[PDB]
């Protein structure tokens, strides 16, 4: 539908080379504030704070970096930095008060994907990887630290994303993408892999998947059960879990690369959006009920994210981010929006019943189109 | 230098230019909006109502005589007289002869009764004139004769010189005139016109003419129109290209006069005191240089705010600070009401109601594109009811 | 007295009546009877905002041709000069003036050795003064006293200097006329004076101050250096563009050659990471595995060109 041109944004300097999953926004040094990590092949990370235009601190690992993530994986309470490296190392920072790691360890190698999350249910953070020949593993944090391995799955499709999803009945549970616009549920048994499948013309679509998308304010880990997919031939899909069978919400057919799937509220009501971005630099934005927001950004996007950012005041507020080929990345951090719909003035205090008796004590009836536009003019423009 | 508080206006919607425009670009029409691509492509912008949303409409408009190789320089559009009816439309391009520009002016307006607004009909009835100077800007200007009004069309030229063009009542067709007729005022130029005003007054029979020149050349006239002559004359010479001049009345008239290398400037009480009153916006120039500017009410308090555009992506906007408050510290003048920023240069805007609620948009066309802002509804919705109700409760005490 | 003779420094305080009111109508009047004496240039600006870089140029002129003197502005803040843009019509009104303060003290000792003397030595109190004036756009320059070389240079050194300044303002003026989008309106060579030939060096003119396509730069893309200093950066983001966006073309063509190891980083950091692999080399728990290692290499690499690929040469430094 509508489309808009965010302006305000911030450039960062940035100089390697990285893969799509390597980047992302979260709390480091506990402040409650949002930082930027990103992971570059060469071997650092780089923490960008505030708007500087260089990085607040760079962290060296050895090996080439595929995935970087901030969590308490621990369960001390405390978030960490933790880096899983490409040969199958897994380095971990502290930041809260170069940088020399806190611990290693060696694991499987060809990683591909990671979540921290608790997925059992029993109050401890596990940490999944999901590896890059259809093979998921996962593994617990137990103190002597040292972490050790569960469950571990085999698929067929390949392996592009991991949620964690509130099931039908108040049970978490770990999703998988699989080609074709497909996904997988795996049970955390301590069959092992239920497929699903949801029309279609390929059947090795790259497939990507976000899930636990908020649905009202105040009920943040009191629930989930919408989750959304989205196809590399341009097919996006909002649908929710429920017991019998997953009701679709919605599908949404575009002619661009979709590479990437985030959720925002950008709106500030509660709900959460679904922010999907191509490889040239279209992005949309839609809430749960298909109004699209249309943002182009004339460059060509080597990785995406969104989330909450604390850019300017000491503030966390909604922000994009992209990552440009010209050695960039920009920040845009003003994308708040008053609605996602356009309506103009009189179906907006037509909702309201108090203008409706307001303007019935008047006695002017409101049904004469007309006649109401005047009296607005004179009260917006010809107040005395 | 500071702002005053946040901008109250939201953006609505965003629509692509392939390819860019310059400040004779946009041009009203109708509530509809016309906007002229460099590059033969014309667009016309409104609204479609849909049960309880609307939806913004942008189609593409295709004009008959101007071959694919010419190059539009200006476009303008205006409505006849109240004794007349119907839409007329014109254009001025440039065709490349090889390796010389030859210029042209169209002019579309269809006489078939029942079809004089409908756009697509007039975009094919056109005109076409050779020109002998390179155009600089159409307007048109409303003028009294006899007992009746007319409409007619200007044009400032490549020879310093104002070229008028008048329809034909007999055989329906515009012809040029000699200007010095109806124009006194507009006669012994020594620049290039870059942008003219002509402001007329209500209720009686006389009107303001300004213009701004490249050499920085400033004139005002205070002219008749029975007797056709000019009352008084004022002028003056800044530096740097006049980019706009436009007359209002801040309650007494006054003239804005925007510059591209120095503040914009006001100068007051034009009637009493010539031009020797001149208040400038402060700050006002430290985003580069100004193309566009507009004078209306962008604050609902009945009274206008002056609105300022840079080639620096800038839209600050200034409130006067009415004597009558009475602080002649910080004495009667102009201070920075807000301002927002943008991606490109800032060309041109309007101010008109294109959703229908009766509260105005602002469209404002830039490099990439046209965009159109909205007030926030949230605002402007709260500011409504407690209008409403004092008035009920006043209706209710003055009655009894 | 410290301040005493900061004061006839002009320096601090005001301008004599004399330098303020009579010595420009006789200096003025000098020439007009002919004498060994004021020699009456003059010139012309084209717009006001050029004042100041043309001042300061002078000043480098004046002491530059005579070491001795020194430059002195003085202008009417309000019929009083007070030592040293405001309002756009206004008209300012400046006074430059040039004197050798140590030879106000001792006006008999010696001038030069007639270098830079039309007529010195007597007691005589023969000196020389510099007096340049300005109205809003109208300079005359009027000396006394100077060698007639050294006079007949500088009037033509300030005319010359006037010029060039006058070109910029044209430039600029064209650079403006594009930013509102009206390209075939002004035109570069629709009015250009000797630096206002078709063979115009635009870059110099807008990069310096001092004398030793383009119509349509803009399109869908100190006033002077604010405008050119942005043009010439808009400028540059091409010829330092293309060049990296021919030499991929380049490669594509050729490859569809031994290449330096710079167009090879360029070409990494233009692509974009699609895929990777890795495994273990059960060997070494070392020369024999180093060995053993690149005979897995190049094995691999064999293995790879039956495929269909083809090595790249790095080539040398």
């Amino acid at each position: 539908m509508r489309s808009v041109s965010y302006v305000q944004r911030v450039a960062l300097e940035f100089s390697g080379s990285l893969f799509p999953h390597a980047i992302c926004l979260g709390d480091v040094d506990n402040d409650t504030l949002n930082e930027l990590v990103v992971g570059d092949t060469s071997g650092k990370v780089s923490v960008y704070k505030n708007d500087d235009s260089r990085p607040w601190l760079t962290c060296s690992c050895q090996g080439m970096l595929t995935c970087v993530g901030v969590g308490d994986v621990c369960n001390k309470g405390k978030n960490l930095l933790v880096a899983v490296s490409a040969e199958g190392w897994f380095h971990l920072f502290d930041l809260t008060p170069e940088q020399r790691p806190v611990f290693k360890q060696h694991i499987p190698a060809n990683t591909k994907v990671m979540l921290i999350s608790d997925i059992d249910g029993d109050g401890c953070r596990e940490l999944v990887v999901g590896y890059t020949d259809r093979v998921v593993r996962a593994f617990r944090w137990e103190e002597l630290g040292q972490l050790v391995s569960l469950k571990k799955w085999m698929l067929e499709g390949q392996v592009d994303s991991l949620s964690v999803t509130l099931g039908p009945l108040g049970l978490p549970e770990l999703m998988v993408s699989q080609p074709g616009c497909a996904y997988a549920i795996l049970l955390c048994t301590w069959r092992d892999v239920v497929l699903h499948q949801t029309r279609i013309h390929n059947k090795n679509v790259s497939t990507h998947l976000i899930g636990n998308i908020k649905q009202g304010h105040g009920t943040e880990s009191s629930g989930s059960g919408l989750f959304a997919l989205c196809t590399l031939d341009g097919t996006l899909k909002l649908m929710e879990e429920m017991e019998e069978a997953d009701k679709l919400l919605w599908s949404v057919q575009v002619d661009h690369q979709l590479f990437a799937l985030e959720k925002l509220d950008v709106t500030g009501n509660g709900h959460e959006e679904v922010v999907a971005c191509a490889w040239d630099g279209q992005t949309y934005i839609i809430d749960h009920n298909r109004t699209v927001v249309r943002f182009q950004v004339d460059e060509n996007i080597r990785a995406f994210c969104a989330g909450l950012y604390a850019c300017k005041e000491g503030r966390n507020s909604p922000c994009l981010v992209y990552v440009t080929f010209n050695q960039k990345i920009y920040v845009y951090w003003e994308v708040q929006l008053e609605r996602m719909e356009s309506t103009n003035l009189v179906k907006l205090l037509e909702t309201k019943p108090e203008y409706h008796s307001l303007l019935q004590e008047l006695g002017v009836d409101p049904d004469d189109l007309p006649v109401t536009r005047a009296l607005l003019h004179q009260t917006l423009y010809h107040p005395d | 230098a500071v702002a005053a508080g946040p901008c109250p206006l939201r953006e609505d919607s965003f629509t692509r230019f392939s390819s860019q425009s310059n400040v004779y670009g946009l041009a009203g029409g109708a509530g509809e909006l016309l906007a002229a691509t460099l590059k033969g492509k014309v667009l016309g912008f409104r609204y479609q109502d849909l049960r309880q949303k609307i939806r913004p409409v942008a189609k593409e408009l295709q004009f008959n005589y101007i071959p694919v190789d010419a190059e539009i320089v200006s476009i303008d559009t205006f409505n006849k007289s109240p004794p007349k009816r119907g839409l007329v439309v014109g254009i001025t391009f440039i065709k490349d002869s090889g390796d010389k520009g030859s210029p042209f002016l169209n002019i579309y307006c269809d006489y078939e009764p029942g079809s004089e607004y409908n756009l697509d009909s007039i975009a094919q009835s056109c005109l076409n004139l050779e020109l002998q100077f390179t155009p600089f800007q159409l307007c048109h200007a409303e003028v009294q004769v006899g007992d009746q009004l007319e409409t007619v069309f200007l044009l400032s030229g490549n020879d310093p010189a104002i070229h008028l063009y008048k329809e034909n009542e007999g055989l329906h067709q515009f012809e040029e005139q000699p200007v010095e007729n109806l124009f006194p005022e507009l006669t012994n130029l020594t620049s290039s016109v870059l942008w003219l005003d002509v402001h007329n007054f209500p209720g009686t029979s006389r009107r303001l003419s300004a213009l701004g020149c490249q050499s920085g050349y400033v004139r005002v006239a205070h002219v008749d129109q029975r007797s056709r002559e000019v009352l008084q004359m004022w002028s003056v010479l800044q530096d740097g290209p006049i980019s706009r001049v436009i007359v209002f009345s801040l309650s007494e008239y006054s003239v804005l006069v925007a510059s591209m290398l120095e503040p914009a400037v006001v100068y007051r009480d034009l009637l009493n005191r010539g031009l020797e009153d001149q208040l400038l916006l402060p700050g006002s120039d430290q985003f580069d240089s100004v193309l566009c500017s507009l004078v209306t009410d962008v604050d609902l308090d009945g009274r206008p705010e002056v609105l300022v555009a840079t080639y620096g992506q800038e839209l600050l906007c200034y409130k006067y600070r009415g004597p009558e408050s009475g602080l002649p510290e910080a004495q009667h003048g102009f201070h920075l009401l807000w301002q927002r920023s943008f991606s490109s240069p800032l060309l041109a805007m309007a101010h008109v109601d294109l959703t229908g609620d009766g509260l105005q948009e602002l469209a404002v066309v830039s490099l990439k594109g046209v965009h159109i802002l909205q007030h926030s509804l949230i605002q402007a919705s709260e500011l409504v009811l407690t209008r409403l109700r004092h008035q009920v409760e006043q209706r209710r005490r003055r009655l009894q | 007295k410290r301040r005493t003779t900061q004061l006839e420094e002009g320096e601090v305080g005001t301008l004599h009546p004399v330098f303020a009111r009579v010595a420009q109508r006789w200096m003025e009047f000098m020439v007009q009877i002919g004498c060994a004496s004021v020699s009456r240039s003059s010139a012309h600006m084209v717009s006001r905002f050029l004042l100041p870089s043309i001042l300061s140029e002078f000043t480098a002129l004046v002491t530059s041709m005579a070491g001795d003197t020194s430059v002195r502005i003085f202008e009417q803040h309000l019929e009083i000069f007070g030592p040293c843009s405001p309002r756009p019509a206004a008209e300012r009104h400046l006074l430059l003036l040039g004197r050798n303060f140590l030879q106000w003290r001792r006006p008999t000792q010696q001038a030069a050795k007639a270098m830079q003397r039309f007529e010195p030595g007597g007691n005589a109190p023969r000196q020389r003064l510099l007096l340049l004036e300005v109205v809003d756009k109208k300079l005359q320059l009027l000396t006394y006293n100077w060698a007639p070389d050294l006079g007949a240079a500088l009037g033509r050194a300030l005319v010359r200097l006037v010029q060039w300044q006058n070109a910029r303002a044209h430039l600029i003026f064209c650079l403006l006329s594009q930013k509102l989008g009206l390209f075939h309106h002004y035109g570069q060579l629709d009015f250009p004076n000797p630096f206002l030939l078709p063979t115009m060096e635009v870059e110099t003119l807008i990069r310096s101050a001092s004398p030793p396509p383009f119509d349509e730069a803009l399109r869908d893309i100190d006033p002077v250096t604010y405008h050119g200093q942005q043009f010439l950066e808009i400028k540059m983001a091409e010829r330092r563009e293309l060049e990296r966006q021919m030499k991929m073309e380049n490669l594509f063509v050729t490859w569809q050659m031994p290449i330096s190891a710079g167009e090879l980083e360029t070409l990494k950091q233009s692509s974009r990471l699609v895929h990777y692999c890795a495994t273990a080399m059960l060997f070494d728990p070392e020369p024999w595995l180093k060995e053993l290692s690149l005979a897995f290499l190049q094995q691999y690499v064999q293995y790879l060109q039956s495929i269909g690929f083809v090595l790249v040469p790095l080539r040398p430094p």
